[PDB]
């Protein structure tokens, strides 16, 4: 039944896709929370 | 060659005037122990207000909880404590200082 | 010659060098004792003041004085200095990691931390340089410093 | 039902974001009161 | 005819089986990249 | 001899140990009189200070100094505590639940609160402390404290 | 052995010295009341607006309402209302001791 | 009649998901109140 | 008609919401004026 | 024919009827989460 | 006896009790007028500080001294009352209406501005309470009150 | 029984000192002159720095316009401006204290 | 003609369902602003 | 055409809800100024 | 078959007069909320 | 008669009120200038002090007291004015045009801003007033007004 | 009728009173002449003082530029420069008044 | 004539113009010296005051006096100059340019900068202005400035 | 043309007179003294507190990091180190004028 | 062709309707700005 | 191209709003300058 | 057929030229009026 | 083969769109931060 | 597969804008610090 | 037959192969210019 396969193989993508997009946004946060950190910080100080 | 009696007047104006120096020799010590006494009544009463302001602070005593610890050690800078204690003894500093200061103005009483 | 009869009865020898000499040494004998207890207060208030001591009646305040301290290092105010605040110690920079393990494990790369706490000392160090700058400024005016 | 078992693991991953956070915040506000403290001192001195 | 009914529903069946475990480990991606966001926002 | 005579009619025997001892005295019983009353204003006014009391021109004051009281107990002070604002007294964290008995049932876990209040005290701690530090440090200073 | 005259001289001096230093007992008798006539009238001053001050606060009076009592208490730390009477305290010892170092300051009138 | 019985189990269906959507909104509004509290408390208290 | 009575229950809905959040939030307005009169005290003092 | 219609008719509004019923418990649901979130925030 | 005529050829009778009762008499009766001075100038600052009023040179500054007033009615700080800013009146709550008659028609309910109104008035009090603590506190002290 | 000249020195004597004690007196009077003439220079400085002071008030002065009042009357508790005119007179009263002070300062002159 | 009076009856329908909107829009926004204002003037007080 | 009607009918509405909005601004701004001016007097007092 | 035409034209023209009056209420009661709430919003 | 010739042998006729007369008059001769000095004194500083002027030792500071100035102008302090910043005069409000000629223009209709205006100028009055207030009533403490 | 040298003796006493109080009167003069040095050093102290803050805003000058007049002008209301010359006219009404009272208070010297 | 013989007996030629000289002489030889140590401690603090300099008792202060300096230079004040943080000078405006070569390439047009420059130029002058008037204006008053 | 006595007398009384002025005259500089020693206490005082504020300064020093240089040259005008260095030049200027003017106090003493 | 005045009519039409939606932005924002600055100014006035 | 000659005229449109917003932006930079320098004289006075 | 071909060409692209001239005025418009506001937003 | 060419053509067109796209976005942000920075840089000057 | 070189160019993308806008907040971040303390030495001196 | 399904196959993959060269610059545009605001705006 090539359904079956078909289906694992979309599975798959769609798990390499989330992986892929797992990393981006970890880097995006990292460092949106970084300057933010800064900004905040430095704020407080003066 | 001089009559009767003037030297018993001279030897009763110098007695006088001995008698009067003296006095007033009395007084001078008197008015010194009055200052000795008002420095000692200051002092004292600088220490006993020391003796009660450093006993309020035993009862309400807290500490910094275990945590926010590792926020502060990854803020604080090397010259945070050291410019708390320089403040500290700053004040320790100007309050010797007026203390000398007033016992020196004693000096007109 | 009668007229030397009448002066010699009415007459006592008397020298000025000699009543003169001992009035001048019983006032300079109780003058001295003035001059002395004058100089003796000063010398007891100036030993008070710059810490050389004070004898008399004076001397009842050199402990309490001793107590006031000098220089910088008062025992009076070392009395707060056991009930001060526990602060923590200041160290090297160490990362935050959030979600350790997971996917989705991001830390604080501690880099521009370490930037911070630098511009964080400058700014420490012109508050503490201008507060004592002021405070030396204001000694002679009623201000707290 | 697969519906129920995915609503736990979205519950289960929602409660670990929960826990993280809450470290993180904890850290964060640490350091701002470090900040207002050590600063508030030469402030209030001049 | 009764025959291919039933091997229709059960292919029906099979198929949402297969969906269902593809649209879990989807939506699962995506409710924690929203909550990953969220929470690093609110925390900080 | 005329001269004995003439010396004899104007003269009259005087005795220094006599006229000295009486003049000395009198003054002698008058200066004491003076310094009993220099030494009397100086332990009234000393007595007014640190409580001990005085006696004579300055114990009317005694009642006034006693109003004032010494220590920390002001009777003076003491007239405003009858007004003090009403505060609520701090207890136990008692957790708030939201919608209680519905499906949006949530409730503050508190866990936090005791953080908070602790951290609150530390903080409140610090500011009593600098307080008091810089009120001691600044008495002589005409600064309020 | 002296003239008539000498002893009677040295009488009407001492009587004039003793009249003098008698004057002088009595100015500074004088003195000393209105030194204490100053302290009594400062420390009436004290009293009197003291006085003034306490009545005003009756009218103005105010409590917190019924609410706002369940977030305060689930705040409120051990050591607060402490603090506050530590800080009453001190505001009470400072005045007082003003008031006593004022009254040793008079000792130079 | 089939339909009125699909009817039922949809609606079924639907008040299981209500429920299962109910918890998880609780959880994360309650720890969203929870971390917004304390940093207002703390940000108020320094 | 259905559609009232769903307005109707939605109203009573948001009513049973607005009660819930009005004491809720009288309870955390309490909190920051203790938060504020406690802090002020000590701040104003120095 | 006429029969045919009455019966289809009967039948659609039948349908209205529990399309009523669980469009409404959904719409509850939905607003319910949407006031609940709104009046939680401005509440804090 | 010549010895008596020369005697009293060069005598004069003179009594102690005459001589020393007139020149005491003299500086009595000009001490009494010392004392007298001294006595009114203490009378007239007494009065003059504690409302009672004065006599003699300082009997001008009764005029200034009643302008300045006693008590905290101050005839020179009542003349800012009169430029005194007007403020409104408190009176009760009345609610405010958006888009009376409209189909969008919302009041406000004044039920919680009556709480805050309560709150806004305890908080009124501990402030001003405060500030008259500190203000009694603080007299001694240069500082503003 | 004395010699000639004895009762007239003790006369002149006693002339003397009355002379120099009306001296004394004459410049006691005059000190005397001088303090009130401080007292009043004093207080006619503060009534005339009062006198400028109001003056200044008259052009600059505002009122709120009709608007606003309707908010500030939706707010304002019973007890605003019984704070205000309490801190008012807390105003005046130590004023007038701080005055009498002086005055009474004015006795170690 | 059937349509005018389904057009009709459709603008009723519509009407009613605008009433009972603007009736539950009016309460929640009577509600918000009531809440916020409370927020603003405690703020400005203490 | 009822475009141009509908338009001005929704412009009209428009001006109604700024003039409402206005007034209720004024009120709100009235008691914003009045407590900032009781609590400002209190405070600098002290 | 003209006047069939000019039948169907005059209809959809009723048909379009009819939508055009509802849908003038039903924006107008959408556009009134939206303004509504974003001028109380701006107001307060 | 020897009494006789012997008591005018030693007898010089001295009358008391000569020697009386004459050193009462020299005393008073030197005591007028005595009052006059302390009256001079007196004088001068007071005139210093009122602007009515200073003679003799004190008339070196007419100018310095002059310089000073008296009321509220004040030469010393004008110098200040020369360097005062320059700011603009208050006059009628313009609107603001945005986009003119466009179909964007928008203007502000200034209506409300003369209404801020108003309340604005309320605000400094009410500022001002209490710092005249406060000012004259801490002009015997300390404090900067 | 009196014997030899007691005339003498007065002239002399009276001689001598004489010289010391002209003593006197030449030491009171040399005080009011150091009370008038003292009070020329300290105008002429405060009189330095301003010429040199005087000098110092030269350099550190400048203007507002030509924008930001439309808004300031647009909001500015009748009474600010008012309002700003009055506060600046107490300022100096003040100064001169501390320095009058400071002159008064020469008087005790 | 025995009375000329008695009288030429007992009397010594005496002249007032030689004991009154003798003793005028002596008494002004040593209030010259008085007048001279007044006027001597009176130039001495003059000169310690205005910078002339002191001889004597306090010609110590002298070193003391020329550290504390004068006009603005202060010895004692300069030495907290070697610690003054340093801060950058300011220059010429240059613009900053973000992703510099990259098709998103955009730069602060520094013109709108050199806009707040002057405006923060004019708020800094106005505060320094204000700040040096009230220095003066609280001289006397003890008060930090 | 006087009884043997009377200017042995005289020259006793101005002998007496001279002995008393001159013991006044060393009081006085025993006076004098004790205010230069006042004085230099006072300098020496304020010398050892400026020691020892200066030497505390050197171990919290620290420097602006080499980023942040480039916003701040971005921003700063040209005065606005002259207004940091007119404020410290007016410090300078206030403390001396103070230490002046207690100088210029010493001359009551 | 028909087609060509189709087009030009709807142009014609879409050009009021900018014209009309040009007017009510202008009315909406100018009140938006004006409630905004007023906010704004007695802010910063007290 | 029509499509570069629309993005120029969006591109010129937006040059002139920059422009307009500028302008407006100083004028109201200005009154908020002016606002505080005015209020902080008399503050900082008192 | 070639000449149909050619004439519907013709025509699709006349209509194309419309539907230019008619999109740009729209989106001319919407952009015109998002800037606006934003701009009026970020300016006060 | 007609439809490589047209892919090409369309992708050349995505292009030059982006282009434009980038050079109005470019504009836009410039002034926007400028904006910014002005306001900021002021409300911290005063 | 060219899914994993666009998430790769993308990564790469975003790298490069999060220096630059590191680069351009430490700038900002250094005229904030420069404009506060450059204030506050004046406001504090009064 | 098989060859005609061997054609399209083939040609279906090379029209995929350009959709998504399309595509990856499409939505390389959009998220280049997405983050250049964020992160711009985030910066300031």
């Amino acid at each position: 039944d090539p359904a079956k396969a078909a289906f694992n193989s979309l599975q798959a993508s769609a798990t390499e896709y989330i992986g892929y997009a797992w990393a981006m946004v970890v880097v995006i946060v990292g460092a949106t929370i970084g300057i933010k950190l800064f900004k905040k910080f430095t704020s407080k100080a003066s | 060659p001089v009559l009767l009696g003037i030297p018993l007047l001279l030897r009763f104006l110098g007695f006088l005037l001995v008698t009067l120096f003296g006095y007033l020799l009395t007084f001078l010590k008197k008015g010194f122990g009055k200052i000795a006494i008002a420095i000692s009544l200051f002092l004292a009463l600088i220490i006993g207000l020391n003796s009660i302001l450093v006993g309020y602070l035993s009862d309400i005593s807290a500490q910094l909880p275990s945590d926010f610890v590792q926020g502060v050690q990854l803020i604080l800078p090397s010259n945070a404590l050291p410019c708390f204690y320089v403040i500290l003894s700053v004040k320790a500093a100007i309050f010797i200082f007026d203390v000398k200061q007033k016992i020196v103005s004693y000096l007109d009483w | 010659k009668m007229a030397n009869a009448n002066k010699g009865a009415m007459t006592e020898n008397a020298d000025e060098n000699a009543l003169q000499s001992d009035a001048k040494g019983k006032l300079d004998s109780v003058a001295t004792d003035y001059g002395a207890a004058i100089d003796g207060f000063i010398g007891d208030v100036s030993g008070l003041a710059n810490g050389n001591g004070a004898t008399g009646d004076f001397a009842g305040s050199n402990s309490q004085m001793a107590q006031v301290g000098d220089g910088d290092n008062s025992p009076l105010m070392n009395n707060f200095r056991q009930y001060l605040p526990s602060l923590p110690q200041s160290v090297e920079c160490r990362p935050f990691v959030f979600g350790a393990g997971k996917p989705y494990e991001f830390s604080i790369d501690c880099d521009k931390i370490n930037l911070f706490r630098g511009v964080f000392a400058f700014l420490l160090y012109v508050a503490t340089f201008m507060y004592v700058f002021s405070t030396f400024a204001n000694i002679l005016r009623n201000k707290e410093s």
